[PDB]
RNA sequence: GCUGAAAGCAUCUAAGCACGAAACUUGCCCCGAGAUGAGUUCUCCCUGACCCUUUAAGGGUCCUGAAGGAACGUUGAAGAC
RNA sequence: GCCAGGCUGUCUCCACCCGAGACUCAGUGAAAUUGAACUCGCUGUGAAGAUGCAGUGUACCCGCGGCAAGGUCCCUAUCUGCCGUGGGCGCUGGAGAACUGAGGGGGGCUGCUCCUAGUACGAGA
RNA sequence: GUGAAGAGGGAAACAACCCAGACCGCCAGCUAAGGUCCCAAAGUCAUGGUUAAGUGGGAAACGCGGAAGAU
């Protein structure tokens, strides 16, 4: 309710299209398309995105600010894109990455590798630290769970993957 | 080989004489032993002052068998009696330093490593 | 790679170099020729049907010569099927060797075990039945020898049927 | 568990939205189209004549007897029969 | 009247063989019972566990071989159910072969050592 | 009151539960209890309300819970 009273400033760069319930924004990064619920109208509403709940919808008002939440998530990420860091604490934890892969050591006798979803680079400024770039925080978000389920935070030291 | 109540010969300095089997191990419900294999016995007759009295429980394991073992060559070296040496669940290492009779060549296991050294007959 | 069927001949121990003699069972395996292929758009799955050895005249039915004759191969004493591994199909009239089973070191070996009498209640249930005479597939055979020039097949262990009997041997695909 | 409120905090879920226990099923192999829902594929054989009726999923007569099976013998590592 | 010892498949585990039955061939052939039987399972009721009453599912018809759930430890294993294998029949002109497969069946156990490693963790143990 | 000595319909079956006392017959119609999605004959019928859990299609005392029922 109180969020969704907020439209969202569309930097430029960003084009939005408004297909029915269907959201597809284009930006630098590249494309992405959402399908929305029904129960919210979204205009266009130039240099911004205004949410309006439907009538008949007792959910009307949260559908309508998760949607504007996730259209600006979306706006932030195609126009500037999203940076996760991790670390890896603990002696021997390796953070290899190659291709569409990221290679983790945690411990496990065998290798952990985690795919990369198309758009996602993954990058290692130093061996312990990895960073994850993406136009979009789900898919990025995630990959770092995913990364973080091999080893979780070990409550006696603090070790495994952070972020 | 061994089954229910065998009747084991003595292969060692212990003074054991007469040697029966009671349990077998070495697997759950298991129904007979090997020449590799740790067996339960317990001793009938003893010297003076053998290291058994009678009634005794404690692991065994068989040197020689009447009916006989295999190898990977097809060698079928069979004794014509059935000899168990005694073991102890701690302090494997058995009293008897002398060993009567020839000795096959598995026993070349982690704990008989010891054993290989006596029975200088083969 | 493809399953071949062959005839149990005999079993015996290969005296290895190192004194492990392991059992082997000896299995004649001729050119067997690709009678027909069942395909997707005909038969409704990718597979081929074989035949091997030899028919006499009286012993070839009329249906059975035309069969082979559009097959473009000998008479066999019998056919058999064969899946494919969905990599491609074989040709009419084509014969396969046993260069296939040359470098897979596992395969299962298909066979009908040595008939038995009557199984009274006691054998059977612990109504009376039957053993033997069954086709059953033990698995995880590894081929100890190969002669492609002899048609001659080793494979470790012991395998259903007796001398002369027909079996098959596949690729041991359970591990 | 990534963002995440409704209910300026929080939360496994309300919107977007991910892994996962030997627990269950395929996957391991055997029988199996009497599966009457009676299934799919390959191959082979028959290419005659006449008469009558209550004239049609009709009947009868002469010739023909294809492939296959069974009939019998040798018999089997097939079987009580 | 008791003890010690040797002594055999009584057993772990039973495996094969020898003679008569058990099965077929040609002939003899009686029985207890019998109201008539086109004699299925499960759920529910019933003078109270239903082959026969209400609901539901499966099953082509008929034979051959028996385990027996139905101190003479009695009462043809007659008949229900039970697996294997046969005779007749249909898959639509007939026949010989190879099979997909709706479904059903079997089992899915578990100890030890080796590298990880005397490693993470852990003040130390 | 019923059975005993009353058939028949309904309650899925059922003798004591409801309706209902069979002279015989005729391929007609109207009712009693019970039903009007079907099996199985009848409204997938009109209006005012409860029901989100298959409670209906089994359950007390007690603060919707209590609630666990027969191959």
């Amino acid at each position: 309710s109180r969020v969704a009273k907020a439209p969202v400033v569309v930097p430029a760069g960003v084009d939005v299209k408004i297909n029915g319930q269907v959201i597809t924004i284009k930006g630098k990064n590249g494309e992405l398309t959402r399908t929305l619920n029904d129960a919210v109208e979204v205009k266009h509403a130039d240099n911004t995105l205004t949410f309006g709940p439907r009538d008949g919808y007792a959910d009307g008002w949260a559908q309508a600010g998760t949607a504007r939440a996730l259209l600006n998530s979306m706006v932030i990420g195609v126009t500037e894109g999203f940076t996760k860091k991790l670390q890896l604490v603990g002696v021997g934890y390796r953070a290899a990455v190659k291709g569409n892969v990221i290679n983790l050591s945690l411990g496990f006798s065998h290798p952990v590798d985690h795919q990369l979803p198309a758009g996602i680079t993954a990058e290692c400024p130093t061996q312990t630290e990895i960073v994850l770039k993406g136009a979009d925080k789900q898919v990025i978000g995630q990959v770092a769970a995913d990364l973080r389920a091999y080893r979780r935070p070990e409550p006696y030291k603090g070790k495994g993957v952070r972020y | 080989m061994i089954q229910e109540q065998t009747m084991l010969n003595v292969a060692d300095n212990s003074g054991a004489r007469r040697v029966m089997c009671i349990k077998v191990l070495g697997g759950s419900h298991r129904r007979y032993a090997g020449v590799g294999d740790i067996i339960k016995i317990t001793i009938k007759e003893a010297i003076p002052r053998g290291k058994v009295k009678k009634g005794d429980v404690l692991k065994a394991v068989v040197v020689r068998t009447k009916k006989g073992v295999r190898r990977p060559d097809g060698s079928v070296i069979r004794f014509d009696g059935n000899a168990c040496v005694l073991l102890n669940n701690n302090s494997e290492q058995p009293i008897g330093t002398r060993i009567f009779g020839p000795v096959t060549r598995e026993l070349r296991s982690e704990k008989f490593m010891k054993i290989i050294s006596l029975a200088p007959e083969v | 790679m493809i399953g071949l069927v062959g005839k149990k001949v005999g079993m015996t121990r290969i005296f290895t170099e190192d004194g492990v003699s392991i059992p082997v069972t000896v299995i004649e395996v001729e050119a067997n020729r690709v009678t027909q292929v069942k395909d997707l758009a005909n038969d409704g799955y990718r597979a081929i049907q074989v035949t091997t050895g030899a028919k006499k005249a009286n012993r070839v039915t009329k249906p059975e010569a035309g069969h082979f004759a559009k097959a473009g191969v000998e008479a066999g004493r019998g056919l058999w099927e064969f899946r494919l591994a969905e990599g491609e199909e074989f040709t009419v009239g084509q014969s396969i060797s046993v260069e296939l089973f040359a470098d897979v070191k596992k395969v299962d070996v298909t066979g009908t075990s040595k008939g038995k009498g009557f199984a009274g209640t006691v054998k059977r249930w612990n109504m009376a039945g039957q053993m033997g005479n069954e086709r059953v597939t033990v698995q995880s055979l590894d081929v100890v020898r190969v002669d492609a020039e002899r048609n001659l097949l080793l494979v470790k262990g012991a395998v259903p049927g007796a001398t002369g009997s027909d079996l098959i041997v596949k690729p041991a695909v359970k591990a």
